[PDB]
């Protein structure tokens, strides 16, 4: 009877969030990125996915 | 549980 | 993404800078069959664009805030273990020793 | 109680075993 | 006999419309709180 | 001689599934999105292309 | 360690199995903290 | 009479200290993050720190 | 006080207990060893041409 | 004595850290770099370095 009291929401949030780089480089043998991933006040990220 | 899915 | 601290972490929200150094060295990003000892044959890579992804579970904003304001503590805190959990020492053995 | 979170098999909520809270996976443990 | 080529006017679209993805739900943008991240705009396939 | 690539997936012997839950999980036979206060109240015709 | 005689120059992979605990928390809103060690071979 | 400071030399060349508006804001309360009187003992035990109550290994947090 | 072989060095490590490289803690530009002289460029380390 | 008690750090600060351009842009006579240098809550930059 899988329950409905405060599991999944109405408040219109996304499910996958692709992030896009800064720190785009090139090297003869290396490459770098960095991502200011923002998540925000709620919607806790599980970090394995 | 005999069911096509959860 | 295999680093043991950030492998199965639970990430309470904020804004988090997340850097990565990839490797463009064609020798140990590829793999031969016959021991084709590369970087002299002509193999190379080129990276167009590298993007992140994530997957938020949608929790209710009253029950995420009873996770988040309960996980933010001094005793409710994550702790991971390396599996192999060791330290290689890497001793050389010269020719026929 | 937190009974409004578990996927209930009927009226009784599905509350798991006590080994489903930690882990002890080391090399040879 | 040389008749002229016929003219057209390559110009920007009026009011610059079509240059920002509208109603493409998925290619939308968002004004959102820096700390809160929540969508203060959601879009529909309809509603031109 | 130069080349492009071609990609294709094979899904035999099983059907695609789309669960009727707002988080799409198989939490139970009933769902949270199936017995809420919007779909058990009113009738709803569906268009499905 | 005693090995069989070999042709090419080799090495040996000593793997001292130790502990590793990477206890972390985030006590602010957007500030993460990491406290860790391995504790026969620790960085200290 | 209501506004000006009663002085002898109108247009003086060097004003005194007390007759000039100063700026005295509040004393700046600085929140020290991690009191190192018991934090340097934690690293010497062997645990390297990273990241950054305020910390879990020490319970106290002084601020000046 | 004659010394003239300071330019023939490659890479210098300092390991306490054969465990921890000495400055540790991710101090400097490559913290496992003290790279006195890198022949190839890298992401750009070379001082004074 | 060269004193202790809050002179040198403990908590894994990198000493020198190479920043990066994001969106370099080109004209035939000029070259316009575009940096995002940032330091957080600590490590107060001298900017003569």
């Amino acid at each position: 009877v899988a329950p409905t009291h405060d599991v999944t929401t109405d408040r219109s949030q996304r499910l996958t969030l692709r992030f896009v780089p800064v720190d785009r480089e090139d090297t003869a043998y290396s490459y770098k990125v960095r991502f200011t991933l923002a998540v925000g006040d709620n919607r806790v990220l599980d970090m394995a996915s | 549980a005999g069911m096509y899915g959860g | 993404q295999k680093f043991f601290a950030i492998k199965n972490l639970l990430l309470l929200p904020g804004s988090y800078t997340y850097e990565w150094n990839f490797r463009k060295d064609v020798n140990m990003i590829l793999q031969s069959s016959l021991g084709n000892d590369l970087r002299v044959d002509g193999a190379s890579v080129r990276f167009d664009s590298i993007n992140l992804y994530a997957n938020f579970f949608p929790m209710a904003h009253n029950t995420a805030s009873t996770l988040e304001a309960m996980l933010r503590n001094d005793t409710n805190d994550q702790s991971f273990n390396d599996y192999l959990c060791a330290a290689n020492m890497l001793y050389p053995i010269p020719s026929n020793a | 109680n937190f009974a409004s979170l578990a996927p209930r098999h009927g009226s009784r909520p599905f509350m798991g075993t006590w080994n489903e809270i930690g882990t002890s996976q080391l090399n040879g443990g | 006999q040389a008749a002229p080529n016929r003219p057209n006017y390559i110009g920007f679209r009026d009011n610059f419309i079509g240059l920002m993805y509208y109603n493409s739900t998925g290619n939308m943008g968002v004004l959102a709180g820096q700390a809160s991240q929540l969508n203060a705009v959601v879009d529909l396939q309809d509603r031109n | 001689v130069p080349s492009l690539t071609q990609k294709k997936f094979l899904c035999d012997r099983t059907m695609w599934r789309i669960p009727f839950s707002s988080n799409f999980m198989s939490m139970g036979a009933l769902t949270d999105l199936g017995q809420n206060m919007l779909y058990a109240n009113s009738a709803h015709a569906l268009d499905m292309t | 360690f005693e090995v069989d005689p070999m042709d090419e120059p080799t090495l040996l992979y000593v793997l001292f199995e130790v502990f590793d605990v990477v206890r972390i928390h985030q006590p602010h809103r957007g500030v993460i903290e990491a406290v860790y060690l391995r504790t026969p071979f620790s960085a200290g | 009479a209501l506004t000006s400071t009663p002085r002898s030399q109108l247009n003086p060349p060097n004003w005194p200290a007390v007759q000039v508006y100063q700026e005295n804001p509040a004393p700046t309360t600085v929140l020290l993050p991690r009191d190192a009187e018991a934090e340097v003992q934690m690293t010497n035990s062997g645990a390297q720190l990273a990241g950054g109550g305020r910390s879990s290994f020490t319970p106290r947090q002084a601020y000046l | 006080g004659t010394f003239y072989l300071n330019h023939t060095f490659k890479k210098v490590s300092i390991m306490f207990d054969s465990s921890v490289s000495w400055p540790g803690n991710d101090r400097l530009l490559t913290p496992n060893e003290f790279e006195i002289k890198r022949t190839v460029d890298g992401e750009g380390y070379n001082v004074a041409q």
